C-alpha cells in the first residue's frame, strides 16, 4: 500500500480517524454508518495489498530469481493479474468517493452519504461478469495451487530458500503463499456482511436504503453464481474421474 | 516455533467472528467491534512448546457449499462453535457441521465451544427464549453433544467478558500438537 492510504486508514475506526471536533458534529447513527463504511474501504485496501504481495513479491520474484518449468508460476498464482485489476479499480472508486467528500482544509474529515450507487455499479454489468468469471476460475484452481506450492517447497532447495527469504520480515507474518490464496477466496463472502451492516445504519435517506438493498441483492446473486461454477481441478485427474462426478 | 492452522466453524450468529477478534487483540474493542475478521498468526506458548497458530473464520461462507470447503485444506484443529443463548445453533451441530468437518478434515481434533456463556444468566435472554418454549443451553447439554459427535473436548467462553477465551486457544494449540 502507498503511505498516503495507510495513514488515512491507520485508525481502528472512522470515529478515531477523524478529528474529535469533527466527530462531535455528527449524530450517533451517522457515526455508526461511517464506521462500517471505513471498515469496508480499509479491508478493500488490505485485499488489494494481498494481491500486490502475490503479483510483485511472490510471482515476479519467482520469474526473476528461480528456474521453474513453464506454467508453474501460473499454476501457483492463477488469475492474479485479473484479480488485481478488478480490486484496484474498485479501490480507486471507493478512495475517490472519500476524497471528494473531504472538508476543505482537511485530509481526514469526511462523510460518505452515497455508497449504494457505487456498490450497484461494481456488482452489475460488465464488472460483475468479470468478477464472476475470474473468481469461478480462481476458486476452481485453489486446491491445485496449494498442492503445487507444497510439492515445490518440499523438493526444490532454491524455491524453499526464496520463500523463507521473502516471508522472513514480520510485516509478512500473515501473508505466506497459502495464506494469500485463502485471503483472496474469502474476500467475496465478506461483502454481504459489510453491506448488510452499512444498510442497518442507512435508513435516514430512503433512496440510500433502497440502493444498498439492491447492491446486497446483486452481491448475493454474484456469490450464488460463483458457488455454482466451482469444480476443483486436480493435477493428473483422468477423464473417467471427471465424467463420473 | 512450529506452524499450526485453526479454523472456526458454526452457524452465522454463533459468535465465532467476535471470539477470533477478542483473542487476536487480547481485548473486547471499546470503540468499534469489526464486522469481519481477515486472518491472524498468534504467537502461543503452551506447556513449554512455542507455536505460531494461524486463525481463520468461516463467517460469510455458511450458504455457499462449494466456496466454504476451500477454508479446510491442511487444518490442524477445528473450533466448532454454537451460541449458549441459541439452543437451535446446538441442534445443527451433529446434523450439518459434524459430517462436513469429518469429511474434509479427517482425523483432525474438533473442540466444541459454547459461546456467549454470559447470556445463561441474562434475564432478557431468558424471557425471549421462553416465548419459543426454550432456555439457554445447559452445561451438561453441551458436554453430551461434544461426547456424542466425537469431539476432542468441550469448552465454554464469553467473548464479551473475555472469560475462558485464552484457555480455548491454548487447548486448541495442544490439540493441534497431538500425534
Ligand atoms: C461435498 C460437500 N460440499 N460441501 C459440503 C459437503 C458435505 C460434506 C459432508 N457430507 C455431506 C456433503
Amino acid at each position: 500500500s502507498m503511505e498516503m492510504d495507510e495513514k488515512d486508514f491507520a485508525a481502528d475506526s472512522w470515529s478515531l480517524a477523524v478529528d474529535s471536533s469533527f466527530l462531535q458534529q455528527h449524530k450517533k447513527e451517522v457515526m455508526k454508518q461511517q464506521d462500517v463504511i471505513y471498515e469496508l474501504i480499509q479491508t478493500e485496501l488490505h485485499h488489494v495489498r494481498t494481491l500486490k504481495i502475490m503479483t510483485r513479491l511472490f510471482r515476479t520474484g519467482m520469474l526473476e530469481e528461480l528456474h521453474l518449468e513453464p506454467g508453474v508460476v501460473q499454476g501457483l498464482f492463477p488469475c492474479v493479474d485479473e484479480l488485481s485489476d478488478i480490486h484496484t479499480r474498485f479501490l480507486s472508486q471507493l478512495l475517490e468517493r472519500r476524497r471528494q467528500a473531504l472538508c476543505p482544509g482537511s485530509t481526514r474529515n469526511f462523510v460518505i452519504h452515497r455508497l449504494g450507487d457505487l456498490l450497484i455499479s461494481q456488482f452489475s454489468g460488465p464488472s460483475a461478469e468479470q468478477m464472476c468469471k475470474t473468481y469461478s476460475e480462481f476458486c476452481s484452481r485453489h486446491s491445485k495451487a496449494l498442492k503445487l506450492y507444497k510439492e515445490l517447497y518440499a523438493r526444490d532447495k532454491r524455491f524453499q530458500q526464496f520463500i523463507r527469504k521473502v516471508t522472513r520480515p514480520a510485516v509478512l507474518k500473515r501473508h505466506g503463499v497459502q495464506e494469500c490464496i485463502l485471503l483472496v477466496t474469502q474476500r467475496i463472502t465478506k461483502y454481504p456482511l459489510l453491506i448488510s451492516r452499512i444498510l442497518q445504519h442507512s435508513h435516514g435517506i430512503e433512496e440510500e436504503r433502497q440502493d444498498l438493498t439492491t447492491a446486497l441483492g446483486l452481491v448475493k446473486e454474484l456469490l450464488s453464481n460463483v458457488d455454482e461454477g466451482i469444480y476443483q481441478l486436480e493435477k493428473g485427474a483422468r477423464l473417467q474421474e471427471i465424467y463420473n462426478r | 516455533a512450529i506452524r499450526k492452522k485453526l479454523v472456526i466453524v458454526g452457524d452465522g450468529a454463533c459468535g465465532k467472528t467476535c471470539l477470533l477478534i477478542v483473542f487476536s487483540k487480547d481485548q473486547f474493542p471499546e470503540v468499534y467491534v469489526p464486522t469481519v475478521f481477515e486472518n491472524y498468526v498468534a504467537d502461543i506458548e503452551v506447556d513449554g512448546k512455542q507455536v505460531e497458530l494461524a486463525l481463520w473464520d468461516t463467517a460469510g461462507q455458511e450458504d455457499y457449499d462449494r466456496l466454504r470447503p476451500l477454508s479446510y485444506p491442511d487444518t490442524d484443529v477445528i473450533l466448532m462453535c454454537f451460541s449458549i443463548d441459541s439452543p437451535d445453533s446446538l441442534e445443527n451441530i451433529p446434523e450439518k457441521w459434524t459430517p462436513e468437518v469429518k469429511h474434509f478434515c479427517p482425523n483432525v481434533p474438533i473442540i466444541l465451544v459454547g459461546n456467549k456463556k454470559d447470556l445463561r444468566n441474562d434475564e432478557h435472554t431468558r424471557r425471549e427464549l421462553a416465548k419459543m418454549k426454550q432456555e439457554p443451553v445447559k452445561p451438561e447439554e453441551g458436554r453430551d453433544m461434544a461426547n456424542r459427535i466425537g469431539a476432542f473436548g468441550y469448552m465454554e467462553c464469553s467473548a464479551k467478558t473475555k472469560d475462558g477465551v485464552r484457555e480455548v486457544f491454548e487447548m486448541a494449540t495442544r490439540a493441534a500438537l497431538q500425534a
